[PDB]
């Protein structure tokens, strides 16, 4: 079902790294409801979805809206490790990041979404 | 010339209604503010247009100055050659 | 908000079929929906007691880039009511329904989508609306729906892919009438995401001219979805229809 | 034109696209100068 | 050169600098860097001078984090510019790291010496930052945001 | 001749002229300015003229 | 199967074929009023909004239908008019809204400044003279 | 030039008000108000003059079709007390014939 899964070899690690960057940089919505609201406001730049979840249907409906908006998403394999990367003290299955158009973080995100677009 | 008689039309006219009267009063005051605002904005637009055409004629005068200097340069550099 | 219940007026816009409804302190855009009375996705709608069967749908720009274009005032959107339109990138069908309501019964729009469940929403709407043909396949291999798509006149495209120009180019090679037309939309961040966007647009339009297209309009849907564009070209002639 | 500002082009960042005109091409051969090298040096960036 | 005028103004306005002196100065820095980039392209590929000197300069730039850790080649060394040098200019980091609401408020903060990098408080807002240091920027202990004394206005209002 | 605050600090004067020019830019072209409203979509909140084309003809 | 037919031989179009049957607009006075409102919608939003300068010499389109904003499924808590709030004509709605106070005040102002000195002032001078 | 002038140098002057032994006789027409009264009097007198040229260069036997379909001014001789030389028209209403009047009466 979750066929655009992210592969292991440190690709997930650059993902979690940029998640840490954006979580410090406040460009971040956290939790699935925040993801849906961000993508339905269209501010989202990219969204990461856990696959380690009690049933996957949540991170199956979220790709429906990001497919409805044509903005990228990617399946991390670990909800716990994603929550730790965000710094929540709690596991998170869905984290999204928006755009702020004056940085090089945006260059990083451009690279990352190029990676996931080549994954798809 | 305005009428001093009173026509059958004017007598047979109906007295208007209250909601109608509120509506018409609103419409009146609406048209007034509309016309005066269009007057202010048209006046300001006209003053800036006149300003700008003054600077266009000024650049025309400068054009004539460079025209004078250039043509005299041409014919002074031309006269000795024919001389 | 132009809240629910406000009496408004509707008039034709410039384009054949689309309508513009003005009112109060806020105007908007609508279309006469073919399928009566029913909303699709919580879109707002409009009823007029004609002197029952007369219903329009408000068209959010920010959800649908064709609507962004109709607000941006395109030159000629090529889609008359009653025209054959290959849509491309038909994700969940909202905009597609709008094009359906444009072309009406005597028109037909071929709605192609890549993924599945956005397909499910699309085909649900395809059951309902009797002029939009569901096609769920890989857009890169149009010989798959070569069985379905006849020669059409107008090509919508809104995919966000690197090979987008070649996608719509072979789809032009396969499914576009002599003197054809197309609207596509482009994101800088998905064609090449470091460069300046105008330069990216010039690269894409030069590509289409290498695909033998005649570029004939461009705009930038500027106050609505940053650094995108809508581009209008004509297939293999300088004039549009014939 | 989008990506523009009050008669400044925010657009043209490196690399730069440069159109050759005919007088220019004749004259740069007539002055015997390497096209890509001299442009790269005078602009201090990459061209085509 | 109205384009020069408006371009310099947009530089300052996007990053609230003070004068075209400071802007032209940073441009001069960029000019020296792109001079280096031109030279190291003038030597052809796989040359040893080219290899070591270009590797050096790219390490310099990524050490101050201006050129991205993604792109590490002389092409992008040419392709850098003033917006990027201003990005690693300091006051911008206070604004993008969320202590001062505005770039001007950040300028005032840097004046009255409330932020530090590592140990020492900073007074010059054009103190260039490093990639290795840029997250270690916070208020000092002596500033009422960081603590210490509550401040003179709190002092007088308590008076 | 007497002058103003706005002149007396050449830090401030390029703040305001940068503000007003950016306001001046908000006359001619179109800036992005966020998405649709967080409460929702509310029409084209300032009108639609039909007969106006703003397309660059290539 | 084949019968005798009927012969039925006894201007500008009335329902536009290429816009899904929009009828020709009936000229009723409240409709005229609504049209005047939507043209002068600038001054209605006094101070807070501005509008695209729609400027023809006429203002009446040949084809228009008065309708109803139906419903917000995603939102109906406050984007829904109340029963008292619902109005027949758009003009009565913008009447029944607020701020018509500020309208009236602007009205007295503009009225005074067009009654600046034109005739009443001259009459009162004439009284100060003849006294 | 235009920075060869001091500040108090460009400080210019302020009009002198009507004296308050007098003000019951009207505001003081200084220069601008005089110019306004002039130009109004001027364009009106030139309109008057052009009309005078026309009325001394009429021809008595003109012929139109208006003269088959308007009243005429005439003179005090036939018009009475109530005569300016205006050519009237209608005000808008005519002899409204009987049958429609009956219809009106039934409605009322």
């Amino acid at each position: 079902a979750a066929w655009p899964k992210a592969e292991d070899p440190a690709l997930v690690q650059e993902l979690l790294d940029c998640v840490q960057q954006a979580s410090h940089y406040r460009q971040l919505k956290k939790g699935a409801n925040e993801t849906t609201k961000s993508v339905n406001r269209g501010t989202s730049e990219l969204v990461i979805l856990a696959a380690d979840t009690q049933p996957l249907s949540i991170v199956l409906h979220i790709p429906l809206i990001c497919e409805e908006k044509n903005v990228p998403y990617v399946y991390v394999p670990s909800k716990v490790a994603l929550g730790r990367a965000c710094g929540v003290s709690r596991a998170v299955i869905a984290v999204s990041l928006t755009s702020n158009e004056a940085s090089d973080l945006n260059s990083k995100i451009r690279a990352l979404r190029d990676k996931v677009e080549r994954l798809a | 010339k305005p009428q001093k008689k009173e026509t059958y039309m004017q007598k047979r006219a109906v007295v208007v209604g209250r909601e109608e009267r509120k509506l018409r009063d609103l419409m009146q005051k609406l048209t007034t503010i509309r016309k005066e605002k269009i007057a202010k904005r048209k006046a300001k637009k006209e003053a800036q247009r006149e300003k700008l055409k003054k600077e266009l004629a000024e650049i025309e005068e400068r054009r004539r100055e460079k025209q004078k200097k250039e043509k005299k340069e041409f014919w002074e550099r031309e006269g000795k050659k024919r001389k | 908000g132009a809240k629910a219940g406000k009496k408004v007026i509707v008039e034709p816009h410039r384009h054949k079929g689309v309508f513009v409804a003005r009112g109060g302190k806020e105007d908007l855009l609508c279309t006469a929906n073919l399928v009566p009375g029913e909303s699709v996705y919580g879109e707002k709608r409009i009823s007029v007691e004609t002197p029952t069967k007369t219903e329009y749908r408000i068209w959010n720009p920010f959800r649908s880039k064709l609507a962004a274009g109709i607000l941006g005032g395109l030159e000629t959107i090529y889609m008359k009511p009653g025209s054959k339109v290959l849509y491309l990138g038909a994700a969940s069908g909202t905009s597609v329904s709008h094009v359906a309501d444009i072309v009406g019964p005597t028109g037909a729009v071929y709605a192609v989508e890549f993924s599945h469940r956005s397909g499910r929403d699309l085909i649900n709407m395809a059951t309902r609306r009797t002029n939009v043909i569901p096609i769920v396949e890989d857009a890169r291999k149009p010989m798959a729906y070569r069985m379905l798509v006849p020669m059409v006149d107008v090509i919508f495209a809104d995919v966000a892919q690197p090979d987008q120009a070649r996608i719509v180019g072979i789809n032009a090679r396969l499914f576009l009438k002599q003197g054809g037309g197309l609207l596509i939309s482009i994101k800088a961040s998905c064609i090449d995401s470091t460069a300046p966007p105008e330069q990216v647009f010039a690269s894409e339009v030069q590509k289409l001219r290498e695909d033998k297209f005649f570029p004939k309009e461009q705009l930038t849907l500027e106050p609505y979805e940053r650094d995108h564009a809508m581009v209008s070209c004509v297939y293999l002639q300088k004039e549009f229809e014939g | 034109p989008s990506s523009m500002f009050f008669e400044h082009n925010e657009a043209l960042v490196p690399p730069y696209n440069v159109l050759v005109d005919t007088n220019f091409l004749s004259r740069t051969v007539g002055a015997k100068l390497p096209l890509l090298e001299s442009a790269m040096d005078c602009l201090y960036a990459s061209v085509n | 050169e109205a384009a020069r005028l408006d371009s310099e103004l947009k530089l300052v306005g996007e990053y609230g600098l003070r004068n075209k002196r400071e802007v032209w100065r940073v441009l001069l820095t960029l000019s020296k860097i792109r001079r280096a980039a031109r030279i190291l392209l003038t030597l052809d590929e796989k040359d040893p001078k080219r290899l070591f000197e270009g590797n050096a300069l790219i390490r310099r730039l990524v050490r101050i984090g201006v050129l991205d850790e993604s792109r590490m080649k002389l092409d992008y060394v040419l392709a850098l510019k003033a917006e990027d040098f201003l990005e690693r200019r300091l006051q911008t980091l206070v604004y993008k790291l969320g202590l001062a609401k505005s770039i001007h408020h950040a300028r005032v903060l840097i004046r009255q010496r409330h932020i530090r990098v590592g140990k020492q408080i900073v007074n010059v807002p054009s103190f260039m930052v490093r990639l290795d240091s840029q997250k270690h920027i916070d208020f000092a202990l002596t500033s009422p945001f960081g603590g210490g004394r509550p401040g003179r206005v709190r002092r007088k209002k308590a008076k | 001749p007497n002058r103003k605050k706005e002149q007396r600090n050449p830090r401030v004067k390029k703040r305001k002229k940068y503000e007003e020019k950016q306001k001046k830019l908000r006359s001619v072209k179109a800036v992005y300015k966020g998405g649709e409203g967080p409460g929702g979509y509310q029409g084209e909140l300032s009108g639609i003229k039909t007969n106006l084309v703003k397309s660059v003809k290539l | 199967e084949l019968s005798v037919r009927v012969p039925q031989l006894p201007g500008p179009p009335d329902t536009l074929s290429d816009w899904y049957n929009i009828p020709r607009t009936n000229l009723t006075p409240e409709l005229k009023r609504d049209l005047q409102l939507l043209r002068m919608r600038d001054v209605v939003a006094m101070g807070k909004q501005f509008f695209k300068k729609d400027n023809r010499k006429d203002f009446v389109p040949e084809y228009c239908q008065v309708g109803t904003i139906i419903a917000g499924a995603t939102d109906g808590v406050s984007g829904r008019l109340t029963r008292k709030e619902r109005k027949r004509t758009i003009v009565e709605e913008v009447l029944s809204s607020d701020s018509v106070s500020k309208y009236k005040r602007k009205y007295h102002e503009i009225q005074e400044h067009k009654k600046s000195g034109r005739k009443g002032y001259y009459k009162k001078l004439m009284a100060a003279r003849k006294r | 030039m235009s920075s060869l002038r001091h500040a108090i140098q460009r400080r210019a002057h302020k009009e002198r008000a009507q004296p308050l032994e007098r003000q019951r006789l009207g505001i003081l027409e200084k220069k601008k108000d005089y110019r306004l009264r002039a130009r109004d009097y001027k364009k009106k007198q030139a309109v008057l003059k052009s009309l005078r040229q026309k009325a001394a260069e009429r021809n008595e036997d003109e012929f139109y079709f208006g003269m088959m379909s308007r009243k005429g001014p005439g003179s005090a001789l036939t018009r009475g007390k109530g005569f300016t030389g205006t050519v009237d028209g209608d005000r808008g209403n005519k002899a409204l014939s009987v049958e429609t009047v009956r219809l009106l009466k039934t409605q009322d």
